[PDB]
């Protein structure tokens, strides 16, 4: 199985720990998230991971940022993705079994590494079991957003923002 | 300060308690689900519509796990919903993210903790500045 | 397998729910508080007494915040009580510590999460080995 | 104010982060917990932190281990101490305000550093609010254990166990 | 300017520190080396960095492993590359000024981060100063190896060895 | 044990000192540059040729900065040359890498340190095992 | 054997690595240096380690700071100590064999962990071998400084400076 | 800029080369050991005395390993000597420490590297500020 993973600069160390664990477990990992700890933007990596999963390059995705909210939300805002923000094992298992979530988001910085490992393991070990009830929920979720071909598979989608950043538009 | 709230059958009980809490603390509450919504997609989307069309910038969605309301509502263009189950994210998601709403899972988070989470969320303002680039990126997505 | 349970007025509701759950899942339960205890000191000590006297090694204490029951029962020589709010400690405290009982705060942990926590705790055995030095140290304290 | 802190080898890095924060906040810190990451035993440091608080050398204590259970339980098993095992802000504030807990325990491997910082700050900021109700609870708690003079301020208290450890009695 | 960087699992943390510095300095970075700390093989990343430089995707390259020997040797064994293994500022400057080295190798486990930063900065700040003397040396160096088209830009070049590795052929 | 040595004009002095040292310490030395080589390319290639043809597996190249000799000899298919300036690499490059030769820069490393480096290199054998995959990869390159 | 170790905040992580190694090797460690990474002053720890060795509480000492210069110099400025600043194995062995150095200083931040381990191991494994020549050098070194009873075993020796620091006298 | 230099028998050769280098670069050099000193204690102390009594704030001591000259000279009250064998400490010891002198081991450090170390040391000024507290502490010691 192939797992795509991504992160922003706040949790690169936690991402590394999970990448190591996934490989030891026998998974093939596609690391998309940022590789160092230089200030960057979570939507970039959430989108990259989302597309790996949506395009079939990866089976599932895992994204992390300080709280996980930013990157998991970015991942969710893509065609073919159902991203679940889960800082606990219980909701993560629910996410997979009931919503067939294909992207798991976790808050590095707020969840300790041992619990992060448990969440990931539980999520992966879980299996989606279709029911008339959750099939209906899933269908609803898959049809809320309006597809934008300009975003789909466009790695330059955020270039306008990146230039504004380089030009000091987003100063504190 | 305005606060929009909504819930499905699983989150209804807590939603009602929080509404009482909010009113007791002078908050102007807009309840979009006087009766429990059919499911969390309906409740979360109802909260989203009311929010993005209102002058309020704070909202709370209630369901069994939180995950669902966030997953569904985040599909709406311009919406940013944070599942919250601990006290750090409660304020950080507001400070850094647009956190137009937070989602609480009644089967995950106890009432006393939910109240602390909610109050921290309501007491925190968006910091803007460098964080705006990420929000601009999110609002651009579907 | 056997399980000792108890609760004060705040944790009574969940205690009753869990008892029914445990019974349905083939578990011999010893409820030492058929009626809510005066407070968490009384309930935690009741559970501890019954545990350190029975042939069971698993116990669940219910109260509002968890902290109180653990703070109280841990004062008993030989007792080891773990407050549990997440799924990793649920099993690790059993594996590494004597984890004679776990304490759940109903104002902190939702019911669905509580069941996962409880199940993990009940399904995990003490590893012994190197960990014993720490348990011998603890049992040696007041 | 003086804060005594301790930890086992699993969470030394998290302890360092909290020690740094406390000092930046103006607190005087007495670091008792282990200083490196060499395998050691949580009761040793839990007892050291407990005695600092009980004897008046420190105003409050903070102890951490993987889950926090071991070291916080050790800290609780000492005269004059009310140790609160809290992986969340809510119960930590309750512990201080209602039970006047003087030692805070946290699971450094299950709670992320940002949340650990929040729990610590919340606990320290909180103030014990005495009432006839909680005074009764606290008094009962302070009277459960039977004082053992052989443990109180006895640095060699665990020597027996340490010798056995060195003798390979506790092998895996 | 574009700097390609790579590393094996032993020095991923040091690579992250250098990547951060390069970006703060205004350089564009192409991180090829391994992204986590899972056991992998230095030649893979040395070759990737080398080809980035040789093909014009990067202006210069930096590679690191425990001692730097393995990965810098791998980088050197590629067309168009002159890799300089330098754990000191002096020889690194000589490498750039006299040998126009386009790939810098450093031992991330033997050189401290502050000195690594100094070596990198010195190497980047240096400029090749052509003379008939060094041009002769460089030309000789560029003509020692015999070009192998099967290696040049061949991503599957090491597949044979990786399969054997997965087959347990390289056990200890 | 056998040791192949060579040097250009800058490393000649130390090469001569080391040769005498090695002879005094029971070492059969093969000096391929009785007279200083034209440059480090000539000296490093001379050492490499003699090495990849003899039954010896240890060699020392001397020049001004070390980098040049390694840069040159590593271009030879099958060769692995390590620039060495400190005592850890001195043995680790032999243990992990094929370390067929080490290069010492006389303008960088003092004589006393050079002897410790050399001795460590000469006293260390290749560990084989997992490291072989990397050597097979290197020998496969140009 | 007992080894006293100390450090400033810049190299606490490197100190931890060495402490772990020393204990695995069977040494008893007395950690004096700073325990976290909060800004502090190298002379404080160098003096503490120096006195442990001079007073017979420890057999040898090891001190580290960014470059090692600060803390090793502080250690050297104490009665009964011969502190050697060695970022390499060769001079460290010389320090022990010829000067009977009883305190080893190393620059974390400039020396990589693997080499630091080698320096420490080589230093400890070395043995002082008296000769008429080095005995004379050692005697000279032991008599250069003039003993100051106000400094000897006085942990409050730097209090005046610490107060000036707390009062902002040493602002940048 | 003034620079004080000194050396024993082992560091004399390099001292002479550096003196030539320094003069060629317009530095006013004060050589306290025109003839090699008896040992490094004598040379290092000679440099220290000349330094602490002169208006110069830069000095270089030469011996076989550097360690000795630093160990001996640092015993002098107010003196701060840095053994330097790499290019980062070369400037950092001047910037942060009083680095009234640096010690170079001729058996450890090659000439070309020694020159880079020396030039970096000479080109760097003490930063003062927060660093003064540590220097004040050092100057207070014996
Ligand atoms: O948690 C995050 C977004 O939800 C990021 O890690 C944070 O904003 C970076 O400053
Ligand atoms: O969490 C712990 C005790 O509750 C410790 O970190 C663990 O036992 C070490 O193996
Ligand atoms: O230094 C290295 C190769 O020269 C690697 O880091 C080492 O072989 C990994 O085991
Ligand atoms: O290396 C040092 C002193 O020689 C210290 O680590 C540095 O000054 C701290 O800023």
């Amino acid at each position: 199985m192939i797992i795509a993973i991504g992160n922003d600069h706040i949790v690169t160390m936690q991402k590394i720990e999970i990448s190591n664990m996934l490989k030891d477990m026998g998974y093939t990992v596609i690391d998309e998230g940022t590789y160092d700890t230089h200030r960057t933007h979570y939507p970039i990596y959430g989108k990259k991971v989302a597309e790996d999963v949506a395009d079939g390059r990866a089976d599932l995705g895992i994204v992390m940022c300080g709280t996980g909210i930013g990157i998991s939300t970015a991942a969710d805002k893509n065609e073919g993705i159902r991203a679940a923000m889960c800082d606990d094992v219980t909701s993560a298992v629910y996410a997979r079994e009931q919503l067939n979530a294909n992207v798991l988001g976790i808050g590095g910085a707020v969840v300790g590494v041992h619990l992060i490992q448990d969440i990931v393991k539980a999520y992966l070990d879980a299996t989606y079991k279709e029911t008339p009830e959750n099939k209906k929920l899933i269908d609803k979720i898959d049809n809320i957003a309006k597809p934008n071909p300009d975003q789909k598979d466009n790695p330059h989608f955020f270039d306008a923002e990146l230039e504004k950043w380089a030009e000091g538009v987003y100063h504190d | 300060m305005d606060v929009i709230i909504g819930a499905d059958k699983d989150g209804f009980a807590m939603k009602e308690q929080v509404k009482k809490y909010l009113e007791e603390h002078q908050y102007r509450v807009a309840d979009v689900t006087p009766e429990p919504a059919e499911d969390f997609v309906e409740s979360s989307l109802a909260v989203t519509k009311k929010l993005l069309n209102s002058d309020a910038h704070k909202a709370i969605m209630f369901d069994r796990y939180g995950v669902g309301s966030a997953m569904a509502s985040n599909k709406v263009k311009g919406m940013v919903t944070a599942v919250v189950e601990e006290e750090n994210t409660a304020h950080m998601t507001a400070e850094h993210n647009g956190a137009k709403a937070i989602a609480i899972g009644t089967g995950i988070t106890g009432y006393d903790r939910a109240l602390v989470i909610i109050q921290r969320y309501l007491d925190t303002e968006y910091a803007g500045g460098r964080h705006q680039i990420r929000l601009d990126m999110l609002e651009k997505m579907i």
